[PDB]
């Protein structure tokens, strides 16, 4: 309930009953309880690869190995026509129960057998703090993406290309820069708009 | 069923036909009459509505900057306009063969582009942009203008901000706003802009956004200003060896008066349309203190109206009772604004074929024709919609007691006057120009060209001798070097405008004969006959004798059935309706008559226009026959070229107004009993009675099917014009 | 040709002519009651942005207000710069 | 107490709303509610032309190169392109503290989820004060601007350029010789 | 600071031509036949 | 809404690679373009105007 | 539905109960006339607006209008 801009409103069908729930849907997808019901798992998952993704990215980077964005374009390894069609059957194998287990079940688990916890490890109020960890984690790679684009070079070596630097090379400094300006500008006197809707009922 | 589609009538949102459908697209903006509608209401709607359209107008004009900036080639026009052409925008069209893009790439550009006949370059080069970054940051500066206005529009619905009825209704403090701030304030800063930037850019300067503070346009500054010294800022004006966009012959007046034209680039000098904003500045804004507003010294409109009533009772009580009829209703005020908007959109034209403002504008042909063409053609539309708002007013918003014996009831007292006399002078035009041009017709086509009746229009020549034009040897006014005009004027403001109307290369007062008296009078037929349709249509629209309670049906109602005689078309409606297509012949005379007058002038041949301008077989064969060779070999079995697409839009009216003849000649009944053949095809066809209409089809009702018919004619004429027009005139010069 | 003679000198004339004669018979038209004086019988705002709200105080004889001076002055004013610039072109 | 010598006060003059003249010869400040937020916005608008005039001044007396406008582009260590955002973020954050809070419950200035007052006095001597110390800036900033903008100087140098002279380095002077100065 | 890629007619100019008249007719479609309740 | 939302997802994902990715020839437009100055000069009849 | 309305310099002469080929009028009693007759239109709902009835009615200008309306299912005469 503290809201994604200090003193807000709730939109009529995000009251504290979600866990993430910081009352934030201004274009009002999520209408139904029924894709809510939906929009919840593809925000754990869609979290929860680039979690699983955002490790791997680092110690590629941190290692030595080829450069993400050219990972797979040379390959020592095997066969790639038919490697794929290994990364079909176990994957549509898997998916079966995926979305099996997520029908009979209540909107939480997967993995073939059942809601997946061999240890004893917290099933409690802390879904929120790894839903929270994720929706972290997929700003995280998209960031990535943009450091295989413009600079061209990953993570850590523009890590130390501006983060023991000042901000003289940074955003608002390179190619990409006089459009998020703009954006900085604009999304932040949005809520004095928001406001202004609902200043007037 | 009782369907939401659409909310505003709930009548309208009963029936299971698909009338409802085409319906509710065409009272969506009849405010007046949808569910529920009280008077406050009625106003805050409209006020909205208008805020939405600036937002499209602004919004418009950002995107023709955006298109020329990003895929045109203004950057390289500025360097030689009476060369490579102009680039509108650029085409990515997957239909296209091989030798279609190979033809489409013209102008420099590198890719399927096509030719701006808009003049919005010699606009922009005018008025003083000289790069593609102007450009962008004027498109979006524009963007964000239509935005705010948008969210304007947003705001004054939101129940707080709503103005309340008595806001609307204010004459007097709107008209010294309009007339001070909206005309005067925008002229003065319009001659700001003139001073500061287009003037020191036509000299060769970047006066931009930077060092705008601090360079001075005019060399002494502001002292002549303050001590009464106005006539130190007209010395030494640019000489007539100049050259625009640069330094050569540079002279340093900002405010004075020549007259003529530039010697170099065939338009109005840039310091005579500074001082020309200045002065109606300074005159709007102090005609914008007349009215009272929460002060002392204004006047009343009111008051204004009471006491202009004539004494010996010649009207019987003048204006009495105007004013609460002009400001109670909307019909009346809309009529007002479209006459005047109508007749300003003519002058427009009118005086910018004569009097070219641009710069190297005159040496585009195209921009002539489509420029002038535009312009009259709107007139058209926006006049007719004036007499149309005129019947509605009568029909809706009139009340007799409140105006019993002003002006306004004398004229319903003796409308059949008014009719009679418009019908007289229609018919006298009619059988003589018609007369004259069939005799001249006959006396062409035998061997015998000299037998023919050929008048001198000695009237405007007359005037034309009156203004200055040494040709007519009249010698008076302002021909003669002795009169009194003449030599008052001498010093400084006539020698530009004689030296502009003596010249027989220009637009300014071209030389007139026989065939411009024939078209005149045509003209004068077309505008008399249209005001009989529209005066009729209006004043009729209470009662007639074949009809008198026509008032209790509204305006726009189909018929009244075959009794009596049986009456189609009796509606103000449908007089409106037979009004609209004299209003396309008409404009279509003024235009074949302009476009060919200039082919003859551009072309070289004067002689050819003054020789066959006389008989009707001149016309059909050397202006719609000649002149339409490149237009169809736009593309052949032999390949085709640039005005391949004006050559299939050409096919393409035709098609569009031959279809509009189906839904005028053949009316309803006959397609009812049709479609109902057709509903029984389908109810009992096997494998496809699985899929039924949800509202039941009906054919088209009576009123709308003349809508649609006369859309149909009014597109594909003039879809077929342009595409004449631009084919071949971009065909001969272009 | 003094810049302050004809302007301040106009100025001067035309608040004098508004001053002693054209007084009363601006004051004739004052009487709208005639035909209007409820211009807007409104409650609110949107009402008295449109009704009179302030009555300007004249401790003056005659009681000319801020606002017949500022008419009366701006004519003067319009009036001596005609002058000035039908001077100014050479005489 | 009134602008005129004489004058029977409107009504936004009960007897007081903040520190009051009867100032109001077009008549806006009327609506209810309306008048409240012109009220707040005056003051605002006073506090920020207050931090400008001791800006452009404070400039000026602890001799910094430029004047106070040029001041916009010398040179800094970011230096001027990732100065807007940061700008936009920082004053988002306090200005939309201070509106959430001004429209709640507050209906007087802050800066942090406050009635700020930590180490001073509150009293209507200090609020007719700060209400007419705004004016008297906003006021001085305008002149500033427009002083700047025909003399081209900064102002101390406009001020002791005319108390060297008095009778001259007027209006009149730099309206009149103006490419003098340029 | 403000240019268009070189590709954006080949994207924009379907898109505009096919996908905003589908949305628009369907949606606009299920808006005219619902029945109110 | 399902299959209403997967025909939105493949019209997208089809027409806007179509855009870049539909370069398999066109016939003309897309990066084949005009390999000849083709009516560049040739504006004009009378007045060749470029 | 549309709107029928009868006059009252009505001579109750019966043509437009004869011309109505839907059965919407019918001739009540009246005390205002010679005949002693006066048309009516009770049953509005069955009407299409054919106007037979104004052709039918002799005075001059009308003792009975149809003025249209919003069409119905009946009032549009579909049959199917
Ligand atoms: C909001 C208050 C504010 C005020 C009163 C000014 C005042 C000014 N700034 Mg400025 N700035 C302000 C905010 C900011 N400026 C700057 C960074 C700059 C720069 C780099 C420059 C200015 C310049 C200017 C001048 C523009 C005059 C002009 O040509 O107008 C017409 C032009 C437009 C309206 C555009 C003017 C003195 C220019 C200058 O110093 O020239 C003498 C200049 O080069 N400012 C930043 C950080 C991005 C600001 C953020 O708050
Ligand atoms: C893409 C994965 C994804 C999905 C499916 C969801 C799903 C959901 N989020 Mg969510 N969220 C995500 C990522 C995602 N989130 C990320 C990355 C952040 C951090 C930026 C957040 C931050 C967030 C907050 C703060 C809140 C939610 C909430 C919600 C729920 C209700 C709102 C709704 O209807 O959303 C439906 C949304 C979708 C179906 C996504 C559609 C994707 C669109 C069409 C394309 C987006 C592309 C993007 C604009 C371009 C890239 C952006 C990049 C440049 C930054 C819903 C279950 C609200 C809630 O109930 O609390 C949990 C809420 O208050 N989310
Ligand atoms: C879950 C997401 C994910 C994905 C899709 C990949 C994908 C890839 N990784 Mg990788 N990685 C990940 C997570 C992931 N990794 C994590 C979390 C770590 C940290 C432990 C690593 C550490 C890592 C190293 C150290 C290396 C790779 C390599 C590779 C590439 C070769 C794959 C292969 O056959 O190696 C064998 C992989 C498996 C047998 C996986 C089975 C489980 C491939 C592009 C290799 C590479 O890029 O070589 C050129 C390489 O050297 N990864
Ligand atoms: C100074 C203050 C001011 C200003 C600037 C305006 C301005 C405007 N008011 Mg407005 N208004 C005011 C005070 C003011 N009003 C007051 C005090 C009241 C209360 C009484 C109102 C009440 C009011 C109402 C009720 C409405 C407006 C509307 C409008 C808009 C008219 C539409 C338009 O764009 O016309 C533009 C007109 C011109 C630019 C002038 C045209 C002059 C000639 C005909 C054109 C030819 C000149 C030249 C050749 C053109 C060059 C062409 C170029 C491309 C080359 C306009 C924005 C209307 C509106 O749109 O609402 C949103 C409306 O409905 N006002
Ligand atoms: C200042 C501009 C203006 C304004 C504000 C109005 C406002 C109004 N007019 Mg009006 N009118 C105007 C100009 C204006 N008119 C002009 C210039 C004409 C002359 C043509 C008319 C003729 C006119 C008539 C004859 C009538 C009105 C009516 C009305 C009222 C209802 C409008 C309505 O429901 O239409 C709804 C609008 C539509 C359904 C749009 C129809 C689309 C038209 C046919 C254009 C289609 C062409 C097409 C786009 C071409 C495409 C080409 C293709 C190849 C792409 C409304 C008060 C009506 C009224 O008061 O009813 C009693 C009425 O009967 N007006
Ligand atoms: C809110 C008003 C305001 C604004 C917008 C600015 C803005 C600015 N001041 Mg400034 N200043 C202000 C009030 C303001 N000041 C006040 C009240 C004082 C007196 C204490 C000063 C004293 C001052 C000095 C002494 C200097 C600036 C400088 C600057 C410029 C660079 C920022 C910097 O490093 O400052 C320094 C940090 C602070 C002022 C804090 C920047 C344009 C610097 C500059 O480049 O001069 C043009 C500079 O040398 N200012
Ligand atoms: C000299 C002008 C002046 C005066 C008289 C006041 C007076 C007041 N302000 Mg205020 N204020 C000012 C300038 C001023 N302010 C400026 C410039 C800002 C912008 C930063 C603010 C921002 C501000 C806020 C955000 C709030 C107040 C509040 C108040 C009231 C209670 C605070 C107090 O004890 O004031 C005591 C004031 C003084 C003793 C005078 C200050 C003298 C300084 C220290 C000299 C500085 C020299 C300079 C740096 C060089 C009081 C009426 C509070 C209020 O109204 O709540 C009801 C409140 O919340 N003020
Ligand atoms: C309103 C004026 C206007 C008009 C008529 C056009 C016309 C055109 N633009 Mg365009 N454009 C405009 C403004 C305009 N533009 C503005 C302001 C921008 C800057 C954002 C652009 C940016 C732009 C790009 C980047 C491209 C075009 C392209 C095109 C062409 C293909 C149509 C298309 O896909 O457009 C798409 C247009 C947009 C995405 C911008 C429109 C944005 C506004 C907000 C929409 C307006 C809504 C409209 C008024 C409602 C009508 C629909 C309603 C009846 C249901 C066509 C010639 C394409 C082109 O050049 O091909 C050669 C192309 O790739 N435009
Ligand atoms: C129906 C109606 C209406 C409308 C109407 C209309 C539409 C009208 C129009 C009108 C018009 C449209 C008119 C026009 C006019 C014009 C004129 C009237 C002109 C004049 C001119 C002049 C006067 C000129 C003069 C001169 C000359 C000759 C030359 C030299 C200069 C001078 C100036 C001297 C209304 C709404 C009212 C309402 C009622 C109904
Ligand atoms: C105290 C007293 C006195 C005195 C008084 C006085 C003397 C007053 C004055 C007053 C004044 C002295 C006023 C003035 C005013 C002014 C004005 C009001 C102005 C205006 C201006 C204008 C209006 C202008 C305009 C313009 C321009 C800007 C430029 C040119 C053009 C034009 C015209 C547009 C005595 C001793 C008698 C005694 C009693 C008491
Ligand atoms: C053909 C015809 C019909 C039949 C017309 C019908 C049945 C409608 C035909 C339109 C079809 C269904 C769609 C036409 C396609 C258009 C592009 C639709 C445009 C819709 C707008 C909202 C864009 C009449 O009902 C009629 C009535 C009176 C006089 C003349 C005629 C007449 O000529």
């Amino acid at each position: 309930r503290p809201m994604w801009y200090p003193g807000a409103t709730a939109p009529a069908h995000l009251d504290g009953s979600m866990l993430g729930d910081y009352g934030f849907d201004p274009l009002r997808l999520g209408v139904n309880k029924d894709n809510l019901k939906w929009f919840r798992e593809a925000e754990l998952t869609n979290g929860r690869w680039a979690m699983a993704a955002v490790v791997g990215i680092l110690f590629t980077d941190a290692v030595g190995l080829p450069k993400f964005w050219t990972a797979g374009a040379e390959k020592y390894a095997l066969d790639n026509q038919t490697l794929a069609l290994i990364e079909v059957a176990v994957f549509a194998v898997l998916e079966g129960k995926r979305y099996e287990i997520y029908k009979k079940t209540g909107e939480t688990g997967f993995l073939s057998f059942a809601p997946f916890d061999p240890m004893g490890m917290k099933s409690e109020e802390m879904k929120l703090k790894e839903l929270k960890n994720g929706r972290l984690a997929m700003l995280a790679f998209l960031g990535f993406c943009s450091q295989a684009a413009v600079y061209g070079k990953g993570p850590i070596e523009t890590l130390q290309l501006h983060l023991a630097d000042p901000g003289h090379n940074n955003i608002y400094t390179s190619s990409v820069g006089p459009e998020t300006a703009v954006t900085v500008a604009v999304l932040c006197v949005l809520p004095m708009i928001i406001e202004a809707t609902k200043t007037l009922n | 069923a009782t369907k939401l589609f659409p909310k505003f009538s709930q009548g309208l949102a009963q029936d299971p036909t698909t009338r409802r459908i085409w319906y509710g697209l065409a009272m969506a903006h009849d405010f007046e009459s949808h569910d529920g509608m009280t008077e406050e209401n009625l106003y805050q709607k409209i006020f909205a509505s208008h805020f939405g359209q600036l937002s499209i107008i602004f919004l418009w004009t950002s995107g023709n900057l955006f298109h020329v900036a990003w895929q045109g080639n203004f950057e390289q026009w500025v360097t030689d306009p009476v060369h490579i052409r102009p680039i509108a925008h650029a085409i990515w069209d997957p239909h296209f063969g091989q030798p279609a893009v190979e033809a489409f790439t013209r102008g420099g550009a590198s890719g399927p582009v096509n030719i701006s006949t808009s003049g919005v370059y010699q606009w922009w080069y005018t008025i003083g942009m000289r790069t593609n970054q102007d450009l962008y940051v004027g498109s979006v500066f524009l963007a964000l203008v239509s935005a705010i206005f948008l969210f304007a529009g947003w705001l004054h619905l939101q129940p707080n901000f709503q103005p309340s009825l008595s806001w609307f209704k204010d004459a007097e403090s709107r008209l010294n706003h309009h007339l001070s701030g909206l005309f005067g304030v925008s002229s003065l800063a319009w001659t700001g802009h003139l001073v500061h930037v287009a003037i020191p850019e036509s000299r060769g300067q970047h006066v931009g956004w930077d060092n705008f503070l601090s360079v001075l346009p005019h060399p002494q500054g502001l002292t002549p200003f303050f001590t009464g010294n106005w006539a130190a800022y007209a010395q030494s004006p640019d000489t007539a060896s100049h050259v625009f966009g640069t330094a050569q012959g540079s002279g340093q007046a900002i405010l004075t008066f020549l007259g003529g034209f530039h010697p170099q680039t065939q338009s109005l000098w840039l310091t005579d349309m500074a001082h020309h904003h200045l002065a109606i500045a300074v005159i709007f804004i102090v005609a914008g203190h007349m009215y009272r507003t929460n002060f002392g010294i204004g006047h009343r409109m009111q008051a204004i109206l009471e006491a202009h009533t004539p004494p010996s009772g010649s009207l019987g009580a003048g204006h009495k009772g105007l004013f609460d009829t002009v400001n109670n209703s909307l019909h009346f005020q809309l009529g007002l604004a479209l006459a005047s908007v109508g007749t300003i959109t003519s002058l427009v034209a009118q005086h910018m074929y004569s009097l070219p403002p641009y710069a190297f504008q005159a040496i585009d042909f195209t921009t002539q024709a489509a420029l002038y063409t535009h312009h009259q053609y709107i007139a058209g539309f926006i006049m007719c919609g004036a007499f149309a708002h005129g019947a509605i007013f009568f029909i809706r918003d009139y009340d007799p007691e409140q105006n019993k014996g002003n002006v306004l009831a004398r004229m319903l007292d003796h409308k059949e006057a008014l009719i009679s006399h418009l019908s007289w002078v229609s018919l006298f035009l009619g059988f003589h120009t018609l007369g004259l041009y069939v005799h001249n017709d006959v006396m062409q086509a035998f061997g015998t060209p000299e037998k023919q009746i050929l008048i001198e229009p000695v009237f405007a020549q007359w005037i034309q001798a009156a203004h200055g034009k040494a040709l007519y040897g009249f010698d008076f006014l302002l021909s003669s070097k002795t009169s009194a005009a003449f030599a008052n004027g001498q010093s400084l403001w006539l020698p530009g405008w004689l030296d502009a109307i003596n010249n027989n290369q220009n637009s300014l007062f071209l030389t007139i004969g026989p065939g411009d008296f024939l078209v005149h009078h045509a003209i004068a037929l077309g505008l008399h006959t249209t005001t009989l349709i529209l005066v009729k249509g209006a004043l009729d629209a209470r009662g007639s004798k074949l009809m008198p309670d026509k008032k209790d049906f509204g305006y726009s109602f189909p018929c009244d059935g075959p009794g009596r005689g049986g009456t189609c078309d009796i509606s103000a409606y449908d007089a409106f309706y037979l009004a609209v297509f004299w209003m396309l012949n008409t404009i279509g005379w003024v235009t074949f008559y302009w476009h060919w007058k200039h082919l003859t002038l551009w072309q070289g041949n004067v002689a050819q226009f003054d020789e066959s301008s006389t008989y009707l077989m001149g016309w059909l064969r050397d202006y719609l026959w000649l002149n339409s060779s490149q237009l169809i070999n736009g593309y052949n079995p032999f390949g085709m070229n640039s005005l391949s697409v004006w050559a299939w839009t050409f096919l393409f009216g035709h098609l569009i107004y031959a279809t509009g003849f189906m839904f005028l000649i053949s009316w309803r009944g006959y397609w009812q009993e049709l479609i109902e053949t057709l509903v029984w095809a389908h109810e009992k066809t096997p494998l496809a009675n699985l899929v039924y209409w949800k509202d039941k089809p009906v054919a088209l009702s009576i009123v709308q099917a003349r809508l649609v018919g006369l859309a149909h004619f009014s597109v594909g004429y003039i879809f077929t014009y342009a595409a004449f027009l631009i084919a071949s005139t971009s065909g001969r010069f272009g | 040709l003094d810049p302050q003679i004809v302007i301040s000198g106009s100025t001067a004339a035309f608040l004098a002519i508004g001053r002693f004669v054209f007084l009363g018979y601006q004051r004739r038209e004052a009487n709208f009651d005639s035909t209007v004086g409820p211009k807007t019988t409104g409650a609110t705002y949107f009402d008295d942005l449109q009704k009179n709200s302030t009555i300007f105080a004249t401790n003056d004889p005659a009681g000319f207000n801020i606002i017949d001076v500022a008419g009366w002055g701006a004519l003067g004013h319009a009036v001596g710069f005609a002058v000035l610039a039908i001077n100014s072109l050479q005489g | 107490p009134t602008w005129l010598p004489g004058l029977n006060p409107p009504a936004h003059l009960k007897g007081a709303l903040a520190g009051d003249n009867g100032f109001d010869p077009l008549g806006l400040g009327q609506d209810e509610g309306r008048l409240k937020w012109y009220a707040e916005a005056e003051k605002t608008n006073g506090r920020w032309a207050m931090m400008a005039v001791a800006g452009i001044l404070g400039q000026e007396l602890l001799g910094v190169t430029p004047a106070w406008w040029e001041a916009g582009a010398k040179e800094y260590d970011i230096p001027a392109q990732a100065l807007t955002p940061i700008e936009f973020i920082v004053m988002g954050f306090l200005e939309i503290k201070r509106y959430q809070g001004f429209k709640q419950t507050g209906t007087s200035g802050f800066i942090n989820s406050f009635p700020f007052d930590p180490a001073g006095m509150n009293s209507p001597s200090m609020a007719t004060k700060e209400v007419k110390n705004g004016r008297l800036a906003m006021v001085a900033f305008i002149g500033f601007c427009v002083q700047a903008l025909a003399t081209r100087t900064q102002p101390i140098e406009g001020l002791t350029a005319h108390l060297a002279d008095p009778f001259g380095k007027n209006i009149t002077y730099y309206l009149t010789h103006l490419p003098e100065t340029l | 600071p403000f240019v268009p890629p070189s590709w954006a007619p080949s994207v924009f100019v379907p898109l505009t031509g096919l996908v905003l008249p589908a949305i628009a007719m369907a949606t606009l479609f299920v808006y005219i036949e619902k029945e109110a309740p | 809404e399902s299959l209403r939302a997967l025909v939105a997802l493949s019209g997208i994902a089809a027409i806007v690679t179509y855009g870049l990715k539909g370069a398999k020839d066109a016939d003309l437009p897309i990066t084949k373009g005009p390999q000849t100055t083709g009516e560049n000069g040739k504006g004009g009849s009378v007045r060749s105007r470029l | 539905a549309h709107i029928v309305k009868i006059y009252d310099t009505c001579i109750g002469c019966t043509q437009c109960v004869r011309a109505c080929p839907l059965d919407v009028l019918e001739m009540v009693p009246w005390d205002g006339c010679k005949a002693s007759q006066m048309a009516s239109a009770p049953r509005t709902e069955d009407c299409v607006g054919c106007k037979r009835c104004e052709t039918a009615c002799p005075t001059d200008f009308l003792s009975v209008r149809v003025y249209l309306g919003s069409e119905s299912t009946r009032s549009m005469g579909l049959s199917y």
